């Protein structure tokens, strides 16, 4: 007595993977800021991004299988490489160097004073160039003989000095036929059902900040510190900790540099460090002590909800590996800092700022995203650099190998950039709209 | 209620907004370097999906309607749920899951019934 | 009269050639290095425009017709011009300008009227 | 009989599977480096062909049917073959060759007849 | 008593911007002429380009806001750069040069005889190359020391000698869904209504001639000289003057050159000037005097319609700037001429040919479209070059700063290539077809 | 009394040209084999490629006008060039060489022992490299002076040593809207009607083997040897002979090489021949004599069906030209062999294996597809290479110039790679589906 009735425009959906649009929200002018995040992502945002609450809709989310993470990862790497494509190559720098130690009021053999025969715009002429290098970029060959560290492995290019990499918020938007579901559950831990779901065509803006060990300038958790992981008991997985408060970090590169430049080919401008005005000081970052102490105490209180309130939680520094992994790596003013975070993790919890200072190292030859291949040369920045960042979260790992002593050890591990995007994208899922479907009705087609 | 505003509504009430979703399938109308090729692929794909569904409505004799009745009887093996629960308590999301293993069956039956009707109309 | 040959004709007479323009919307059927991507984008865009208009005719119940009447009454606030001037003196170019601020109003009314009709047909 | 399974069948019998071929025109739904641009071009082209044929069915008043009759009489100059041979002995491949110089004539007549019908319906 | 009736296929349109197709009209074979304007633009034209007159249609045009100008500009630059992409780079020429003056029967230190150590196909071997250069391409470093002028700024590449840049007419065609409206009003001044409008799918063919100050080989005005500008009273705007007649200009490069070539790498063929057969003569262009005099007299008669018939109009030469701006630059036989047009503008109007000769300079290193970046090296052409061009128009500017003395001054200014395309494209506008619309009828849908 | 009835979905088609999809059939892992034929062609095949027999359908085929041949040709060349695009350039090798003869137990001056000053990762350092070359890659300049043969013509690049070019079967598949018709007539000679036709969406897999004169590893004919040509009587056309049996050929490069490598730039690894362990032996290929003798006897029996059974057929070797044409060229284990096939064609037919050995030459600098342009450098392979191939066919040409003596001469000519793809693709044709059409019926539309 019932027949099939076909309905079109039915509000249902299925999990799907697709390509999202990149929108800038007009925070920068492509032609005035020359910001790589403004160019390419030139699509404007919706000035009135009306969100639609879905009443009585329950949906499941999984941040660890969320395809948006891969999409962000691929697009960032591509943007970066495209941005450096037209810049001056520095392969003429793979020459031997004659180097000595800096003749200044220095306390820590961090800086090398090197000279070399560099090319000029004419093939018949060479020029003597004198510059300072940080020791991490320069290695020995055998008034001593040195070469740049990248020369036995890959080509090195100069970042264009006119191009900014400063992140701006980026909004991702669904292509027509797709929609983005946002989970508003304040306690959402990255997986399972969420009963507070709304639909948007675009995500909020996320700044593509690269920061390895500590999550900087991200969003904050509301109400409580939230600890999320793929598997609580798997010591091979990272733990992403989102704070509900922020910690300010003051990072400085105090040496006042004079930046010099030469032509090394036909319009091929090369920038170098010149020399240092004043005395020599070590780069470093400052965190208020009380703030840091409370921050971890809160993290411990929450970790205990997974391991037991009768447990002991200790923090320790990096276990070992390359600086890109063991130190806190971030971009501050165009400069690349590698800070010694061991000063932050020397504490155990059991049942007038006095800021902690982390010494930092500086590198000019940068291998992005743990790739073996071309290196980027970061030109020096004229003057002195200072910035203040917000720690909004941490990446922790456990050693494992536990004998159930309850004395578990956590370290500032991880280092895989996908996790620093996952930490924001966890709120969103993308689905495909499936408008066609059927249901029984007490209706039959007129018979013909 | 806006796009997918009816997603949590029951099936009967949800049918009141079918035009809302239909109009958002070709919204791409408002929306070399590989950035360009990716966007172009997305646009082509949206068109292909639109047409595949529209073709089926064509094949089944419902090309011009949001709602259409056919001559294919409903099987209790698909669902033996009370008709009143289907329209007043159940939502479309739940419904799609409930009969998800029959979509291809129903579609095959619709194709055959419509072809037979046209054969007879001639 | 050929494509757009009727552009200067009055509305009544102009309707005699509606098939002339309809057939020139998909004429693209006869028509890596970025030259290729630009041409491909143009082709995709023409398809999208065709479908957006065809979808609206679908939504309004006029998918199969060049000319169709609906159940939505004409508002004097849109135009209070004599019906005979509209069809015998006025051209379509003039007309589009004359009622240009109402296209979105009329379309919304058409969408509602058709949806109500289908609701009642079931 | 499967796709083109009826290709060697006579015209009458062949009509029994028209849905088989119709569903294989948008099968592309299942299916920078120039490899990508070539595939994308193929997809766009398939869509354009689909729409060009669908538009003609629209123009002729047969948008929703696999089989439709019109008001245009058959010319003996196109074919004076016995109707029974046409449907029972001849195949569609043979038929297309047999009347290949008239496709554009027939289509023009269909366009005119349908436009006249709509003019009168108003 | 009236209801909405929906009509589809309605013959109306709106202003729009889109991408046009480039058609060749088969004037050249891609494989025999190797003409850059034949390749890429391989779309054939309509052998029967039926035009449709629009009876009783009035439409407005604006040549100064016409998007087709930008489309032509972008496409020409791209074509040019793509055409040179696979050609031999000449960066090995940025070497020092030893140069002297040419030892010939020369009256005007125009030519430099230089020698240098050039590369060969093997890295171990160098070769001595002797060649002549025009002084404009060679600058001093400090038997004197010289370098090529581009070497401190950008890479230089050789135009492939096998590739022709000779313009052929190009037709632009609308993509499906669009149409081109052509204005036939004989007095159309570039803006406002036109009552004689027809629709075409393609424009007529326009030759993409590059000519800066004088408009060469374009179309002629009918009936009268037409003066068009964005703003008559704005001295910051150019005045485009279209003649209704033509002036023939005979340009010659009389020195008979012997062209030589060497390999400077693995198949990397380089061409150079070799030497000169016979005596040395200055490049120059000839214009009949009476013709030129009448040409400007007609222009003055028409300028007075905007400034007053009681005014005084004087012509003067270029105000200053680079040769690419101050001289008349054009391509004649592959060679690049920079002619001194001051000989054409030394006259004031108030209430047996005796041809005027304009001396010309020759350059081999060419910076196209006022870009700073890569330069094109124009290889020399074997033998002697002569061509005759048609002046079809002028670009004039006013000095302004007038005190209403009525003695207004006009100069051969401008130099922005977009204007030399605008001068032909002004007849066409592109619009989008909008086939769907409504009107009241005394008809109601059958009620169901 | 009859009216037009329009039918949609009509099973008819027309000849057409389009683009086919490349499917791998999962015979290799892209990431484990690094096979160029697995990457790019990553589309999976149909695990159940149901074929549809077309009952009572007669269709015509023409292998000589079959667009699939051109499609395969273009795609192979492109794949090859893309595959080599990221590899190390060897242009630093265009240096002079000092060479002597190999100091080993060699009987045939095939190998040259050369030394040269090669680049290093630093611009200030050079290194002495010693390597052996086959004489075909090295030419004289004037302890003797030599250069690589490609240096006066084009750039040379190294094939990436990690990339395999070993062919795997490739299936071609129609895009939606198209279909492929397969001819099963056992006697199909390449042209005219076929009454046994089926429709498939994909062709069977064809291995893209490059083999010039002899067709290797292809399919076999059933029942009889089939001889196909565009024109039997045109001596300017090639004859493709498909065997119904196979001949095994054992090819070896017996010299045991030690492969060495150096950096010649920043990660720019270069591979060279090092030296030879043991004595020196000539590369060669073995074919059983009886098998070869029967193979040609069968070919003759069939050739006589076109020329007369009272004729005399003789086989002769290559008429002359470059090794790429006159010898049998193939890829065996990554190595490039040029074998002297004259040993196979020294016989006339009229009304304990004793294998024939063909001496072979080896080349490292390869010009693919008779193009003038970049050469590929084939790195040497560590150890000893042996492979066994299946001759599945031959390419023969006739001398022509016949005086009707009946003593016709056939040679292993041709050499155009398109023919080695045509030899497999001849079974397939691609057509466009044309679903819309009309027919008379005794039916009129309801009158309205
Ligand atoms: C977390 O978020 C904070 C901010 O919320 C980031 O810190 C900011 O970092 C940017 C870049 O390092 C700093 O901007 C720089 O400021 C320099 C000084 O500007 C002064 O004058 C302007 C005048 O209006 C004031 O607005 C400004 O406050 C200062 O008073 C500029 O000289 C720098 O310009 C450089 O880039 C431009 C780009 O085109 C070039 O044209 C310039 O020549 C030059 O190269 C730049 O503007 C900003 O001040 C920082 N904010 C604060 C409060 O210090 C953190 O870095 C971020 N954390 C992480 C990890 O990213
Ligand atoms: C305005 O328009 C005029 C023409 O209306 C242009 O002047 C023409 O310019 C072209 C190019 O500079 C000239 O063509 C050249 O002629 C040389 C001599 O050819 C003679 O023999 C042929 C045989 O059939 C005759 O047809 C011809 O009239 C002459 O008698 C050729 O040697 C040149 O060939 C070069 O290019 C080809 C391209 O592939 C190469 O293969 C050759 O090796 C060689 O490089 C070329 O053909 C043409 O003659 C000029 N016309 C006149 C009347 O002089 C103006 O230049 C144009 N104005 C502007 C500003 O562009
Ligand atoms: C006609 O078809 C025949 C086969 O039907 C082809 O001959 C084959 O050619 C391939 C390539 O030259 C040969 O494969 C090579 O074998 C070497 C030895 O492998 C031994 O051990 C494996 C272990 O499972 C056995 O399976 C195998 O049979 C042997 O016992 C390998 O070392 C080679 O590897 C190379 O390539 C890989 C690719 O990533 C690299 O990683 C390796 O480092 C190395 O470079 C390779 O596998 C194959 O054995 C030949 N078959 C026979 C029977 O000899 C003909 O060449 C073909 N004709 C033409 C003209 O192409
Ligand atoms: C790095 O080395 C350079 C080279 O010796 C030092 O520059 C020299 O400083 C002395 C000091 O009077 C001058 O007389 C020389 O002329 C300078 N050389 C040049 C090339 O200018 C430089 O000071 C050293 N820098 C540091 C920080 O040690
Ligand atoms: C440019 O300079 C070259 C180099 O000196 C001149 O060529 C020389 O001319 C003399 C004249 O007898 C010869 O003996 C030399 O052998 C020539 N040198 C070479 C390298 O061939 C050349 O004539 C000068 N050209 C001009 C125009 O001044
Ligand atoms: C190719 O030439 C090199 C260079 O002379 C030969 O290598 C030398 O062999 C002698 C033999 O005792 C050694 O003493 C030298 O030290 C070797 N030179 C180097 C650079 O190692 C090499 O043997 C020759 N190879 C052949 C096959 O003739
Ligand atoms: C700098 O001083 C340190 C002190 O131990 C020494 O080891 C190093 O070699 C010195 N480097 C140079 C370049 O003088
Ligand atoms: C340049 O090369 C010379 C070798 O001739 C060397 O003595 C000199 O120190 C080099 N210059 C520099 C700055 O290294
Ligand atoms: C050529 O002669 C002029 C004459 O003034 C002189 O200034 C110039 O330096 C000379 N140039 C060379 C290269 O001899
Ligand atoms: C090798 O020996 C042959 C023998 O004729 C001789 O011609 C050739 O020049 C020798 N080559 C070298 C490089 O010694
Ligand atoms: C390297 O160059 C020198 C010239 O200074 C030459 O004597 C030497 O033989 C070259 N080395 C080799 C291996 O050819």
């Amino acid at each position: 007595n019932l027949w099939v009735t076909v309905y079109y425009g039915v509000p249902v959906w299925k999990d799907a993977e697709t390509t999202l649009f990149c929108a800038s929200d007009a925070k920068a002018y492509e032609t005035k800021k020359h910001n790589v995040w403004a160019t390419h992502c030139c699509v404007p945002t919706d000035p009135n991004p009306q969100e639609i609450h879905l009443e009585n809709v329950t949906e499941e989310f999984n941040m660890w299988k969320n395809n948006m993470v891969e999409q962000m990862h691929t697009d960032i790497i591509s943007l970066w490489d495209q941005s450096l494509k037209p810049c001056v190559k520095l392969t003429p720098l793979c020459v031997t160097l004659q180097c000595t130690n800096v003749t200044n009021n220095i306390t820590d053999g961090e800086l090398k004073n090197c000279s070399f025969n560099m090319t000029t715009e004419l093939r018949d002429k060479k020029q003597k160039v004198y510059s300072l290098f940080y020791r991490l970029d320069v290695v020995q060959i055998n008034n001593k003989e040195y070469r740049l560290i990248n020369c036995n492995t890959s080509a090195i290019t100069q970042a264009c000095p006119k191009v900014s990499f400063e992140p701006i918020p980026i909004h991702y938007c669904a292509p027509a036929g797709f929609a983005i579901l946002k989970c508003k559950d304040k306690k959402f831990n990255g997986t399972g059902p969420c009963t507070n779901v709304s639909t948007v065509q675009c995500t909020h803006g996320i700044k593509p900040v690269v920061s390895t060990q500590l999550l900087l300038n991200g969003s904050l958790a509301e109400e409580e510190v939230i600890i999320r992981s793929e598997n609580i008991t798997n010591n091979a997985k990272n733990i992403l900790v989102q704070l509900n408060e922020s910690v300010q970090i003051n990072c400085t590169r105090p040496n006042n540099n004079t930046v010099k430049s030469i032509r090394i080919g036909p319009g091929q401008w090369f920038y170098y460090t010149g020399d240092i005005i004043g005395d020599i000081r070590q780069a470093h970052c400052n965190v208020s002590k009380a703030t840091w102490n409370e921050t971890l105490g809160k993290v411990v209180k929450q970790l205990r909800k997974h391991f037991g309130n009768n447990t002991i939680i200790r923090f320790a520094n990096s276990s070992g590996g390359d600086l890109e992994v063991t130190t806190h790596s971030f971009n501050c003013g165009g400069e690349f800092f590698y800070c010694n975070t061991s000063g932050l993790f020397n504490s155990t919890w059991i049942s007038s700022n006095d800021s902690i200072t982390l010494p930092c190292r500086i590198k000019q030859i940068i291998n992005m995203w743990q790739r073996i291949g071309q290196a980027m040369y970061a030109p020096p920045i004229q003057g002195v650099i200072r910035c203040v960042s917000n720690i909004t979260g941490l990446i922790l790992t456990r050693d494992g190998g536990s004998t159930n002593s309850t004395t578990e050890t956590f370290r500032p591990g991880g280092g895989d950039m996908r996790d620093n995007w996952r930490s924001e994208l966890y709120k969103y899922k993308v689905v495909k709209i499936e408008p066609l479907g059927v249901a029984p009705t007490r209706c039959k087609r007129r018979v013909v | 209620l806006g796009f997918l505003g009816a997603a949590g509504s029951t099936m009967g009430a949800a049918s009141m907004t079918l035009t809302v979703q239909a109009r958002n399938l070709l919204s791409g109308i408002v929306q070399d370097t590989h950035w360009g090729i990716k966007q172009l692929q997305a646009r082509v794909l949206a068109v292909e999906h639109y047409l595949r569904d529209q073709q089926l409505l064509g094949i089944w004799g419902c090309s011009g309607k949001l709602i259409c009745c056919t001559n294919v009887p409903w099987n209790s093996s698909w669902s033996n749920r009370n008709l009143s629960e289907i329209w007043d308590n159940m939502t479309w999301l739940q419904w799609d899951k409930e009969i998800s293993n029959y979509t291809q069956i129903i579609y095959g039956l619709l194709e055959e019934s419509q072809n037979q009707q046209e054969k007879n109309e001639q």
